[PDB]
RNA sequence: UUUCAAGUCGAUGGAAGUUUGAGGCAAUAACAGGUCUGUGAUGCCCUUAGACGUUCUGGGCCGCACGCGCGCUACACUGACGGAGCCAGCGAGUAUAAGCCUUGGCCGAGAGGUCUGGGAAAUCUUGUGAAACUCCGUCGUGCUGGGGAUAGAGCAUUGUAAUUGUUGCUCUUCAACGAGGAAUUCCUAGUAAGCGCAAGUCAUCAGCUUGCGUUGAUUACGUCCCUGCCCUUUGUACACACCG
């Protein structure tokens, strides 16, 4: 039933820009769970928004990539 | 996906093994010919010949020379059913142990590159209820 | 600064790209076809740099030792075959793929052929590897 | 004729290629420093060789 | 063929024997102002063999194992070789057999 | 090296060989559903093809698609290794091939009948869909 | 000079440290000890150094050489090696006042510092894959 | 604590405080237990020249509607792959053979081939640079890149001989299996569980045993509730002893 979302478009990249800074903590599974997205495209957009500035590394691991909000 | 092309030609099918038709079949030296057959075929010759199957390649081809009005070439026996098959013993009918009896069999063309006792299966078939 | 000095998962990571971007190491006409291993099912992911990462780690694992042969690179690089219902089993590594590398890697320098078999570290080889050791840390 | 059939077939690299020291079995046997004994004739001769029970 | 750098190789199955003849020709390497280099303890090797205790194949699968250690130990000498030879003679034992080799 | 978005250049579903295709898994693994792809077989023809294997079904575009299914007909003229066909040495002409979704059952077949004809043991026991190879049939392979 | 040899063991594992007189060298075979590859394990052999303060090791150096063993158990022969290298140094060559003291916050954190852990595999008997494991029975 | 006895439980010291851990040996008798398919160990019976002796050739012991036992892979993300990191121990090894362990170099995608050299061995194979494992990446809950049966085609090794594929390698084919009912096994510390490696069988073949080491726990440290055995009392018309 998953049918997680593989291709980003342009209406659920300026919602993800909007969602995820409203975050706790967001992880792979956290952008897979309540993005809809799948893990391939979790993964791109965590390493992108590290170098964007919106996100802090908390911790850095291949398994498990742990990050907060920078604000 | 391109497209879909199906044209085939009637070349006057022939059989064929391995890029070689019938005709240049036959005529060819056994050394030759197992040079475009499989691994196993073509490790045994380079191993040594033995006197088992060169004798009985004579006797075959004897046998087809026994008749000469071009109907079977009369049957010979043998023990030896490592052999393999070869395009000169073509058409030739070799009567191969099983262990009991002698299972007669014809060499047909498609026959070529298998074992002589690989046609005469050793065990009657287990028949349930 | 010596080879020794420095983490070796990085160190290879910058050796590798040192020699990407040198260029002279021959690179066989296969290396986007062939496995690594027999044990192996798929080939590298990395196409188009496991060779110069490969290349990068066994210029780094010769360093630290004395005469290793390239069976032995075989062996180290090889890793449990999957056999289906069989259990595991270590199986060596593709032996041309060694080969060639420190074939490769002898005209572009660091190695040579030394006595009593193997293959040792060229009076060039600690030169240039202690070199990418210091180009590795400064940051 | 006949010298050429009996015993004729190769007995080398086999189980029958050996037999053992003492009863000429050939099942069981032991190659192990060339002992070439049955397993049941090596434990009637383990003290006489020099094999003792320890651990 | 004068003095000689001489190595002897001792192997046997028990050590009581070899100790002796070991210990003998050291104390008869003492006497006679002659440098010795040993004994040396080399790696004792465990020759261990594991049948089945069964004749038949009846029972609970149990196993004997047998065992039979090897014990080598090498005496370097410098003497002539006609001195060492004499020195074996001297110390022979049944048990223990004696390799020189220059 | 980031993400990127695309609009109606995404396609849901390929037809490729005859064979649908879904169009939102990765080129390499999307491949390996036309018969007689394997793995192997398309990490290769998408790296001859210069296809990064980065990319999913759908995002390739026509271009890319008829160079993908021309090299998979035509691997020996791409350098592709004979050892690494399907059909290598073929039975009737000799030759080094590799056969692909519409064409692999029925070379199969023919090598099916091609025993059974010859009436050899191998293709005795495959009519009667039991193991060829010599494998017991004493105690496994009891289901229908 | 003020030269100390002494060796740490785990089940097999075995490293020999040797700590001499100098400006405070601390490696693993040949390596600096901040960079071993059991990294979740690293500060096993930092626990040795932030104990004590590391202001007691600026007279000395020590370079160990482990071998044998696994990647786990090599750790624990080095951490082992390290703690009685230091204690073995200050009770030849320092007051054995000193000795005492460090050996004292070594054993009030862990026994296994400084005293070798005397567990080694149990051998296996037949009737089963391991030493009390047995094969399954059927009636 | 205790009959202040035998002991037991805690600490301290200690390398070791469960008989220090583990084994080897192991009583008085006994079983119609298993082996004459280990014996040039055997009594008797059968056969002994058209052999039931021995040998040659080929097949079978693998044969397949089915029930059961000892096991190996797995059913995934505490994972698969792809690179990188890279640590053991127990052992074995030959000559004019009938061919041992085989490094190093050179060929081959592999399996493997070839040329030299070392080792009758703490010397060389060998630090057996083993696998789990660790790091960085791809994959993203999908019968999916889990799983790898079944099968087609091709390449090598051993052997006189591979067909009923010995085994290895390449591509393709990619099945049940989505954690398993009633029942039932093993196990208390470097133990269980994984994970490999060596030796035996062996010309070739280990999903098998015998050992070895790597990573390394949860939970009791109690009871007779189930099960088996031992002891005492008891009954007996059994003593060839309840298979009475
Ligand atoms: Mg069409
Ligand atoms: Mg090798
Ligand atoms: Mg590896
Ligand atoms: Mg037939
Ligand atoms: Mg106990
Ligand atoms: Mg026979
Ligand atoms: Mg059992
Ligand atoms: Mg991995
Ligand atoms: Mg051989
Ligand atoms: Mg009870
Ligand atoms: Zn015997």
């Amino acid at each position: 039933k998953a049918q997680h979302i593989v291709i980003l478009d342009q209406e659920k990249y300026d919602r993800i820009l909007k969602d995820v800074p409203t975050y706790k903590y967001v992880s792979v599974s956290v952008l897979v769970d309540r993005l809809k997205i799948g893990g391939s495209l979790a993964r791109v957009a965590l390493r992108q928004l590290e170098e964007d500035g919106i996100i802090t590394p908390v911790l850095k691991h291949s398994k498990q990539a742990i990050y907060t909000r920078a604000q | 996906m391109v497209d879909a092309t199906a044209p085939k030609k009637r070349t006057f099918k022939q059989f064929s093994f391995k890029g070689v038709d019938l005709k240049d079949l036959v005529e060819m030296p056994t050394e030759e010919f197992t040079k475009l057959c499989g691994a196993r075929v073509r490790r045994r010759f380079s191993r040594g010949l033995d006197s088992k199957p060169m004798g009985l390649i004579k006797k075959l081809r004897a046998a087809r020379a026994a008749t000469e009005p071009n109907e079977r070439p009369a049957v010979v026996k043998t023990h030896l059913r490592n052999m393999i098959v070869v395009p000169e013993m073509i058409g030739s009918v070799v009567g191969v142990y099983n262990g009991k009896v002698f299972n007669t069999v014809e060499i047909k063309p498609e026959m070529v590159g298998h074992y002589l006792g690989e046609f005469s299966i050793t065990y009657t078939p287990v028949r349930h209820g | 600064v010596s080879v020794r000095d420095v983490p070796a998962q990085d160190f290879i990571n910058a050796y590798a790209q040192f020699l990407q971007r040198q260029g002279k190491l021959e690179v066989p006409g296969y290396v986007d076809i062939v496995k690594t291993s027999a044990g192996n099912d798929l080939p590298p992911q990395e196409a188009e740099t496991w060779f110069y990462k490969r290349a990068a780690s066994i210029a780094r694992h010769i360093y630290l030792r004395k005469q290793v042969g390239v069976g032995a690179l075989n062996k180290l690089y090889g890793g449990a075959k999957n056999r289906g219902f069989r259990p595991h089993k270590h199986v060596d590594a593709s032996g041309s793929i060694n080969r060639k590398c420190v074939q490769a890697l002898q005209k572009i320098g660091v190695l040579e052929i030394s006595p009593k078999g193997g293959r040792r570290i060229s009076e060039n080889g600690q030169r240039d590897l202690d070199r990418i050791a210091a180009q590795t840390l400064e940051e | 004729a006949h010298e050429n059939v009996w015993f004729s077939h190769p007995r080398n690299f086999g189980k029958g290629s050996r037999q053992c020291r003492h009863c000429s079995s050939h099942s069981g046997l032991i190659r192990k420093y060339g002992l070439d004994l049955c397993r049941q004739c090596f434990r009637e001769k383990a003290a006489d060789i020099g094999f003792n029970k320890y651990r | 063929q004068q003095i000689h750098k001489i190595r002897i190789t001792l192997t046997s199955t028990k050590v009581k024997q070899l100790e002796n003849v070991s210990a003998n020709i050291i104390r008869n390497a003492a006497q006679y102002n002659i440098v010795k280099k040993g004994p040396v303890r080399m790696p004792t090797k465990v020759l261990k063999i594991t049948t089945r205790k069964t004749p038949n194949g009846e029972g609970s699968k149990t196993w004997d194992a047998y065992e039979m250690r090897i014990h080598k130990r090498v005496i370097d000498l410098q003497a002539p070789a006609s001195t060492v030879k004499r020195i074996t003679q001297i110390t022979i034992e049944p048990g223990v057999d004696v390799e020189v080799t220059i | 090296p980031l993400v990127v978005q695309e609009q109606g250049s995404f396609q849901h579903i390929l037809r490729l060989l005859n064979t649908n295709i879904d169009g939102r898994i990765k080129i390499m693994y999307a491949l390996t559903k036309i018969r007689g792809v394997g793995r192997r077989y398309a990490n290769l023809v998408c790296k001859k093809a210069d296809v990064e294997l980065t990319k999913r079904a759908g995002e390739l575009t026509q271009e890319e698609l008829e160079r993908i299914v021309t090299i998979m007909q035509n691997p020996t003229n791409y350098k592709i290794p004979a050892w690494f066909l399907n059909r290598q040495k073929d039975q009737v002409d000799g030759k080094d091939y590799h056969v692909l979704a519409n064409n692999l059952e029925s070379k199969l077949r023919d090598d099916l009948e091609r025993l059974k004809k010859i009436r050899s043991h191998r293709g005795i026991r495959h009519f009667w869909g039991l193991k060829v190879r010599g494998q017991h049939t004493k105690t496994t392979s009891r289901g229908r | 000079t003020q030269s100390v040899q002494t060796f740490g063991k785990k089940k097999t594992a075995t490293a020999v440290a040797h700590v001499k007189a100098g400006k405070g060298l601390i490696k693993i075979n040949g390596s600096p000890i901040t960079l071993v590859q059991p990294e979740i394990l690293r500060f096993k052999v930092y626990e040795p150094l932030t104990l004590v303060g590391l202001d007691k090791f600026q007279g000395i150096d020590i370079r160990v050489k482990v071998t044998g063993g696994g990647h786990v158990s090599q750790v624990y022969a080095i951490r082992q090696a390290i703690a009685k290298g230091l204690v073995a140094y200050h009770q030849k060559y320092v007051d054995e006042a000193s000795k005492n003291e460090l050996k004292k916050i070594f054993a009030s954190y862990d026994k296994t510092l400084l005293v070798a852990d005397s567990r080694r595999m149990e051998p296996k008997k037949f009737g089963g894959r391991g030493a009390r494991a047995r094969f399954q029975k059927s009636y």
